[PDB]
RNA sequence: GGAUUUUUGGAGCAGGGAGAUGGAAUAGGAGCUUGCUCCGUCCACUCCACGCAUCGACCUGGUAUUGCAGUACCUCCAGGAACGGUGC
């Protein structure tokens, strides 16, 4: 049903946090607007696209069906899924 | 069964990176839940510098994994 | 007293300083360095603050360690097989030791991945020529005495001594 | 359930199927083609609709190059396929 | 019906997988759900050209996963 | 600890499944079964039931 | 059944959909089962691009990472729960 | 205006050309493919490149490997 | 506010022209497929006409006819013609 | 509940050329072991087109800041490429 790694990513949504892509698209920013189907809106990002290059974009659409994995929030480690 | 959340984004202009490691700009005009956000004046962008104006670009959601914004909305 | 994997197991094995695997096992005085590869290849820092261990010796196999706190420790001397044991080790902390003379660095230069090191606090430190000794025997150190060694002091410490 | 297992039974037969459907009701030995290019060589004892097949004498075979690629050949007679693995399911190879 | 289901005949049972990362492994899984969900056990593991690694509790996919060999003593249509 | 498998018993079973499925895997038989491997892990030193001038000596081996 | 539902909450090497292992505190599944790593790092493989240059991993860590659930090859246990 | 469904069934049974994702090349008469899209040919011959190579005839495809078919 | 023009809209408003067009491709940006759409259905699915494969690296065009190509491995197209 | 975002998969694969340059002790074939000739897997040096650019961290010396706040990452010049993946 609902998935308790959703409700991780509405926590991790709105401020900073790193997604990270397929081919190394990987864009720490301020996550905005995160979807249940995880295509993921980041805010002021910098992103690697694993060039080296990690430069900063704006509000950038980065889908999560790419996306390999998603550095959150490290406050809500206390989080009401796992307790 | 969720639209996406393009909607201040809507007619107004994104670079995206879809396969290929290809780019679209362009300016949002069209999308499904399906997510297949369709750009009009969007142009390709290859390997190379090389860039073609595509027209209308309905570019489905089934490749693009990264599109950036050029204003604010 | 007893310094078991009770102790190795019960210490603290979570993020470090410079966000790192760290394992502190704190306030126990262990003079005994056993039962510690129960680490289970999860950790990299090994530390035994507040500890009497007779010297440095008695770690077990850690191709993966990268801090190591043998501080506010009675460290005598230096043991031999510290870098197979050690191969991705730079940090190994020895200050507020009792290392005293030159001998005391014989296994100190084998390691290929020492860069970030202290020994401070022995009366090895105030001895002439002693951080001469250092850059001599420490080729890939960048962290000693927390600053920056020098190709000066590598020219010196090569040269002196022949 | 019960006519849905009906018209299965109609899917897998007298659909696209009919390889393994035939390697089921005959008993053939049917090349399994892998979309990872391994390919393995045996029967059909159970088969269904996503192409999911579980394979009797499997025999497989890769092209390894250790030079020019020689045929990697192993056989484990009893061995279950998933089809997502799989490209095609063919009823008859030459051998 | 599916051999998904067949699959889910699997349990004290010696398999042996071969999985998405040209990983091969002889394996006892501790419990397969309804998606091919099984998850290793005592497992020896070598994925492309790699060592006998050994996990003790590890859970295996499902789609990422490729071949399976079941038990020799193992009969077949009475496993689907 | 380690010197005692699932079902071997610390010395009541040992481990013949393991060279049984390499034998299985080299031979390739449709009637490779229980009594053919029994007889080829019973005796000593019999005409073989398998070709000892290739790799099956090694296997044996391991 | 659930299985991993035992084995959470302890340092867990995670497998990639390119072949890393990342060791962290595993924490919930879910029907995707994308996992919600805590305390959680990774490590791949510096290729030498040669044989008298070895092979080694360089560290990265993410801290509480949310791995999207086409990421899992498998989920093994790399450290006791702390 | 020719769907999908008439189109690939006025293809199932015409001999076919059918790109997979490999660069195989089927040549050869469908017997079917419905909404599963599961194809399968009947006397097809293997193609890389278009070369046609193999006489395994027919052969019964996951669409997870087509990248195209055509009615030649 | 503003309302949806759906890929469906100008996969429809093509094929309804009969033009033609090139288009992507998955994991390989160096070919394109340079033909017309006959029909469609609801799963956009995209049965092509007098189609090419066309090679920016090589610089070929190898032809079709009316071929279909797979569903998933659809990005985009430009119209040509 | 195997069709454009996660679990019935686009996964596999291969490292650019050459010089009377070289190592295989315990491991390759034939000329029926040793000697010697040619032959289908790498790395060290050197020639091209240090396989080509970006950037990031660092080693080198010089150089600006004495300052309180929870970090993708915060000097500037210059060298070298010991290391990473991005376009060919």
């Amino acid at each position: 049903s609902i998935g308790v790694p959703i409700k991780v990513l509405h926590e991790a949504e709105g401020h900073i946090v790193t997604c990270e892509t397929n081919t190394g698209e990987v864009y720490r920013g301020k996550l905005i607007e995160a979807e249940d189907n995880m295509n993921c809106q980041m805010s002021n990002i910098t992103v690697t696209y694993r060039d080296g290059r990690v430069a900063q974009l704006e509000q950038v659409y980065i889908r999560g069906s790419k996306i390999r994995f998603l550095i959150l929030p490290d406050m809500l480690k206390n989080a009401p899924m796992l307790k | 069964a969720h639209p996406p959340e393009l909607k201040k984004f809507m007619d107004k202009k994104l670079s995206l990176k879809l396969n290929g490691g290809r780019h679209v700009q362009g300016i949002l005009r069209g999308f499904d839940p399906f997510m297949n956000l369709v750009i009009d004046e969007c142009v390709e962008m290859a390997t190379s510098g090389q860039q073609n104006n595509i027209g209308m670009v309905v570019i489905r959601g089934n490749s693009i994994i990264m599109l950036e914004a050029l204003e604010r909305v | 007293v007893k310094l078991t994997a009770e102790l190795i197991e019960q210490a603290a094995q979570y993020t470090n300083a410079v966000r790192d695997r760290e394992l502190d096992l704190r306030g126990y005085k262990i003079p005994v360095i056993e039962n510690l590869g129960a680490t289970l290849d999860q950790f990299d820092a090994i530390d035994f603050s507040d500890n009497e261990i007779r010297k440095l010796d008695g770690f077990p196999l850690l191709r993966r360690l990268k801090t190591l706190l043998v501080n506010n420790n009675r460290i005598c001397r230096i043991g031999e097989g510290l870098d197979q044991a050690l191969p991705c080790l730079t940090e190994l902390i020895l200050t507020n030791n009792s290392l005293v003379e030159l001998g005391d660095l014989d296994p100190l230069a084998s390691l290929k991945s020492l860069t970030y090191l202290s020994i401070l606090r022995n009366p090895v430190t105030n001895k002439k020529h002693y951080r001469l000794y250092v850059i001599y025997k420490v080729p890939q150190v960048r962290v000693l005495d927390f600053q920056k060694v020098k190709l000066k002091e590598r020219q010196e410490a090569e040269k002196m001594f022949k | 359930p019960e006519e849905l297992q009906k018209r299965e039974e109609e899917e897998f037969n007298t659909g696209p199927l009919s390889v393994l459907t035939q390697s089921v009701k005959n008993n053939t030995q049917v090349l399994i083609n892998c979309r990872n290019n391994k390919k393995l060589l045996g029967r059909v004892k159970a088969f269904d609709r996503h192409c999911n097949m579980v394979l009797e004498n499997v025999k497989e075979m890769w092209t390894e190059v250790p030079s020019k690629p020689v045929n990697k050949d192993r056989y484990i007679s009893k061995m279950f396929l998933r089809g997502d693995s799989v490209i095609v399911v063919l009823r008859n190879p030459l051998i | 019906m599916k051999l998904v289901r067949f699959l889910m005949k699997l349990s004290h049972e010696t398999v042996t997988i071969e999985l998405k990362n040209g990983t091969q492994v002889h394996g006892t899984i501790t419990g397969v759900d309804v998606s091919m969900n099984t998850h290793l056990k005592a497992v020896k593991m070598t994925l492309k050209n790699r060592e006998p690694v050994q996990l003790e509790t590890l859970s295996i996919r499902g789609n990422n996963i490729r071949y399976f060999i079941l038990p020799d003593s193992l009969p077949l249509d009475t496993l689907l | 600890l380690v010197e005692f498998t699932d079902e071997e018993g610390y010395g009541r079973y040992l481990d013949l499944h393991d060279c049984y499925l390499k034998y299985i895997n080299l031979k390739a038989s449709e009637k490779l079964d229980y009594i053919t491997y029994l007889s080829i892990f019973d005796q000593l030193f019999d005409i073989p039931k398998e070709r000892k001038n290739a790799e099956y000596k090694r296997y044996l081996e391991m | 059944s659930s299985k991993m539902l035992q084995h959470i909450d302890y340092r867990m090497r995670c497998i990639l959909q390119d072949g890393r292992i990342f060791i962290g505190t595993f924490k919930a599944f879910d029907k995707h089962m994308n996992l919600i790593l805590c305390d959680c790092d990774e490590f791949r493989k510096i290729k030498p691009k040669n044989s008298k240059q070895a092979e080694r991993e360089e560290k990265r860590v993410l801290g509480l990472v949310l791995l999207r659930g086409e990421n899992l090859v498998s989920m093994t246990v790399e450290g006791p729960p702390p | 205006p020719l769907n999908p469904k008439p189109f690939l069934n006025g293809l199932t049974g015409k001999p076919v050309m059918v790109k997979l994702k490999w660069g195989m090349e089927y040549k050869g008469y469908l017997v079917s493919v419905d909404g599963y899209m599961n194809m399968q040919l009947a006397n097809t011959e293997e193609y890389i490149d278009g070369a046609l190579s193999g006489h395994l005839g027919e052969v019964l495809i996951r669409c997870n490997n087509v990248l195209y078919i055509r009615g030649v | 506010q503003k309302v949806m023009v759906q890929p469906i809209n100008l996969i429809f408003r093509y094929l309804q022209n009969r033009s033609r067009i090139q288009v992507w491709l998955y994991e390989q940006v160096n070919m394109r497929i340079e033909g017309c759409i006959i029909g469609f259905d609801e799963y956009m699915n995209l049965v092509l006409d007098d189609a090419e494969e066309i090679h920016s690296k090589t610089k070929s065009r190898k032809q079709l006819g009316r071929i279909m190509l797979k569903g998933d491995n659809i990005t985009l197209l430009q119209s040509v013609s």
